[PDB]
């Protein structure tokens, strides 16, 4: 059940066998169930996807779409520190710069791309802060290399750019949103080179379900919550259709379990009206045609 | 001078079937090609319309400025006639 | 002299791009036997996007770039399309009639004096997604109707065709008004009469209607009849499962018939909620 307003916990109190959550110890049979005994979840920044966090960024100036593509394209082969902006040297010396903004040694731009998409390079593993994305999107589109001998400094695309940069920082410096993500971090990482395969599947596990023959511990999956957001709820309560729709086709035929689902008041969020985009639409589209396909 | 031929009354432009003079009507079936036809219908005449419904094959209602009182006419047959193509699908899958 | 197309905008000899683009509008360059990858248009739109440059100009380009960036990464999508490339190329002028010819011979069977082997050909596509199925389907219909009109009649053979669910993807349009003069024929399934073709429904000869309930279903047929009477409406809306109404060029009168059941059945799958425990 998909709740949107907090109002059927009244009458659903006394039900054995039940997994409750709203927005580790597991208790059983012979002790009461009553209120005062819920749980948290916390949803981070990065679960949102590519083609959501592409939709929020609402690229419709000018020539910004290659540069946020390629700032979203080169994060896991890019070298950076917390204030220290320098290119890393492939034969061993440093030259340290300062925080100033200066053209040093950028020429190399080509040869980082041609590297990377050799698939040679170092890769990172640290989860990237928040603000790496911001840095990388002011760091494009600034700088213009000469051809031979030279460089130019332009400030129409820096004025041009600085919309982008408000519009873009202006609204992640936000206090309503900040108070259901989790920074704790720590997790674990697996090895054998298909760690991508793991990116996706530790979701697909935990939040999702196994597959059958297999055993998970919650069976049923109350979403509820109070606090409700003018223009950003129903996105991030659509944002989980596609990654369903997604998962659901890619299990296929082999893997399937059924799930009835009971979400409630689908107007007010299943088409909203202050949005001209119409992804989200051909995104349940598919998701009722799989619901067709198999128990669902 | 012109002659009409066709299967839809109602995809007729509307002022050129008032235009003539005289009239024909095979079996029709459809009842708001009858209703177009009616519309420029002339009046008294309706114990004959009612075979305009179920007119057999080959048979002809004649009524307009050229006839001497409306009749029921069987066509005949000449010959030679049309091509009548009507090609057949169990010749060619023998 | 080589030159290479570069993705990120690059601005690179702008001073002999202009001879470069200048042969290649007057087509001084040499052939390729490969076949490209289908991003390559897009890359040639970004070159073509366009002394000085103005950013203005280039910004008129932005939505059909950003839509196929967007759409071909697709796993749903790209598990239809192949986008492998670099087939292999004739010489001349005449590369799409090959192309097209192929695949018409070897979909739609053969053209008249090659025999064949095979009278049957059945195609499960179940797996397709309805958002981007009725224009794949429209062009195919387009592009055998296309093939079909130089076939003429001397070169052509009988051919009969049955579309289940036909209302989804009949939605250019030449296909049933060319198939009297090719010899072809076809078959209409379907659930909602009220969303088929208006002009479609009209040629159709005979007519066979189940048990059909909502008005608007019906309004819309009895206006489409050109053989039939209206001594049978009323029994459409309490028809049995089983039963059928006929009308048309093959019966002297309309007929109440109770369809004879085929064996084996069709391939009907059923979702077992207690088995599966």
């Amino acid at each position: 059940i998909f709740d949107i307003n907090g109002e059927y916990a009244q009458a659903f109190t006394g039900i054995p066998n039940v997994k409750h959550t709203i927005l580790e110890k597991k208790q059983q049979k012979g002790e009461l169930y009553s209120e005062e005994y819920y749980c948290y979840k916390k949803i981070p920044y990065q679960a949102l996807g590519f083609a959501g966090l592409i939709k929020l960024l609402r690229p419709s100036d000018k020539t910004q779409l290659p540069a946020l593509r390629n700032a979203l394209s080169a994060i896991n082969r890019t070298h950076f520190k917390s204030r220290n902006i320098y290119l890393e040297k492939d034969d061993g010396e440093t030259f340290l710069l300062y925080d100033d903004c200066r053209d040093t040694n950028q020429s190399k731009l080509a040869e980082w791309l041609d590297l990377l998409r050799r698939r040679r390079l170092k890769r990172t593993n640290v989860w990237p802060p928040f603000k790496s994305l911001a840095t990388l999107v002011a760091e494009f589109g600034c700088v213009a290399a000469d051809r031979s001998n030279g460089s130019k400094r332009d400030a129409f695309g820096f004025s041009n750019v600085l919309p982008l940069v408000k519009i873009i920082q202006q609204l992640a410096e936000d206090i309503r949103f900040k108070s259901i993500v989790n920074l704790n971090g720590g997790g674990e990482l697996a090895d054998g080179g298909t760690h991508w395969d793991k990116a996706m599947s530790d979701e697909v596990d935990y939040f999702f379900g196994k597959e059958k023959g297999q055993e998970n511990d919650w069976n049923v999956h109350i979403v509820n919550m109070k606090n409700l957001a003018q223009d950003h709820a129903p996105m991030l309560l659509s944002a989980l259709l596609e990654m369903f729709a997604e998962i659901l086709f890619r299990r296929g035929q082999e893997r399937s379990y059924p799930t009835v689902l009971l979400l409630e008041e689908a107007h007010h969020y299943l088409r909203d009206p202050y949005a001209e985009i119409d992804s989200q639409i051909k995104a349940y589209e598919r998701l009722a045609k799989e619901g067709r396909k198999f128990k669902c | 001078s012109l002659i009409v031929s066709t299967q839809r009354p109602s995809e007729l432009s509307p002022t050129v079937l008032a235009m003539c003079s005289n009239w024909f009507s095979l079996r029709l079936t459809n009842e708001r090609d009858l209703q177009a036809l009616r519309y420029a219908m002339e009046s008294g005449n309706e114990q004959i319309l009612k075979q305009i419904s179920g007119l057999p094959r080959g048979d002809a209602v004649a009524f307009g400025s050229a006839f001497n009182l409306p009749v029921r006419i069987s066509i005949n047959q000449a010959r030679p006639g049309p091509k009548s193509s009507d090609a057949v699908f169990s010749e060619e899958w023998a | 002299e080589t030159f290479l197309l570069y993705d990120d905008c690059r601005d690179t000899n702008q001073s002999k791009l202009a001879e470069w683009l200048d042969l290649l509008r007057r087509r001084r360059l040499k052939r390729t036997n490969v076949w490209p990858p289908f991003k390559s248009l897009a890359t040639l739109v970004a070159e073509f996007g366009c002394s000085k440059r103005d950013a203005f100009g280039f910004s008129n380009v932005l939505p059909l770039v950003k839509i196929i960036q967007q759409l071909a990464e697709d796993i749903r999508f790209k598990s239809i399309v192949n986008l492998n490339g670099g087939g292999e190329l004739a010489d001349g002028g005449t590369h799409w009639d090959k192309a097209m010819s192929d695949e018409v011979d070897y979909f739609f069977g053969k053209e008249k004096g090659q025999e064949n082997d095979w009278n049957v050909h059945i195609v499960n596509m179940k797996n397709l997604a309805q958002d981007h199925a009725p224009m794949l389907l429209s062009a195919l219909l387009e592009m055998f109707a296309e093939i079909l009109f130089r076939r003429g009649q001397e070169r052509s053979y009988p051919t009969v065709l049955l579309l289940e669910e036909a209302h989804h993807y009949l939605r250019y349009e030449r296909l049933a008004k060319e198939g009297r003069k090719f010899k072809c024929s076809l078959i209409v399934s379907t659930q909602r009469p009220s969303e088929l073709s208006p002009t479609v429904l009209a040629m159709c000869s005979n007519w066979f209607s189940l048990r059909l309930t909502n008005e608007r279903d019906l309004q819309a047929l009895r206006y489409a009849m050109e053989s039939g009477n209206e001594q049978i409406l009323k029994q459409i809306s309490g028809l049995p499962r089983g039963d059928a109404v006929a009308f048309g060029s093959a019966f002297n009168l309309p007929v109440r018939i109770s369809i004879n059941q085929a064996r084996p059945g069709p391939k009907s799958s059923d979702a077992v909620f207690s088995e599966e425990w």
